[PDB]
């Protein structure tokens, strides 16, 4: 992960284009996505990690 | 303040930090896993750094002091940050420990791999030893110094960029 953040900083745009264009890979390509969130402070967390903190009542 | 008050994570395998005025035993601990070359958790590194900032922002607008009679000077000139240099000054003298005037009159934050770590412990000591511990600007502690000798990016790898903005 200490290198992954350098790779993602350089090649994030290509990685997004894969989600736009590859209907086959995208389910697996999204797992490589990182975002800021209100509760992730100044760090980016994966969408799967987001669920780990998801409230019992959230559907979305 | 907001980031810490949100407690994104609270504590870590190395440090045990207090809310403010970290114990001398924890400042000792922090130094002895800088020998092990570990880091603080981001919230606890912020927790000391915002408290240090507040104290430094209150402290006299420029410092003039009458030094007392029996007390013995320790001075560093430039000590471009290195962990062995910290160990070696603890060979050169006893502990600063509110017991000896300790003046750090130097370039510290630049031209050595352990350079944020030097200021992280020395800032801790300034909170705990305020009255006769005085830490003066190098030129090399200034903003652009960190670009030319890479410390700006060295912090940015070690921690996300806002840490380096606080150090600047
Ligand atoms: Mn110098
Ligand atoms: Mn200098």
């Amino acid at each position: 992960k200490e290198n992954y953040k350098k790779f993602y900083e350089a090649f994030s745009k290509n990685l997004k284009l894969g989600i736009h264009e590859d209907s086959t890979n995208r389910r697996r390509l999204s797992e490589l996505l990182r975002y800021h969130t209100s509760q992730s402070g100044d760090e980016m967390t994966s969408l799967s990690e987001y669920v780990s903190r998801m409230k019992e009542t959230q559907k979305s | 303040l907001d980031i810490e008050s949100m407690t994104i994570e609270d504590e870590y395998s190395g440090p045990k930090l207090e809310d403010g005025k970290v114990t001398i035993s924890f400042m000792k601990e922090l130094m002895q896993w800088y020998k092990d070359q570990k880091k603080l958790h981001r919230k606890c590194a912020y927790q000391i750094l915002v408290q240090v900032k507040e104290v430094l922002s209150k402290l006299s607008t420029l410092v003039e002091t009458t030094l007392k009679e029996t007390e013995k000077i320790t001075v560093c000139g430039d000590t471009h940050g290195q962990f062995y240099d910290l160990l070696n000054i603890f060979e050169l003298n006893g502990l600063p420990s509110e017991t000896n005037p300790y003046i750090f009159n130097g370039d510290f934050v630049d031209r050595g791999s352990f350079s944020v770590e030097v200021i992280l412990t020395l800032f801790g000591f300034k909170l705990l030893y305020p009255d006769h511990f005085h830490l003066l600007r190098g030129n090399a502690e200034t903003d652009n110094m960190n670009q030319i000798y890479g410390f700006e990016g060295e912090v940015k790898a070690k921690y996300t960029a806002q840490m380096y903005e606080l150090f600047s």
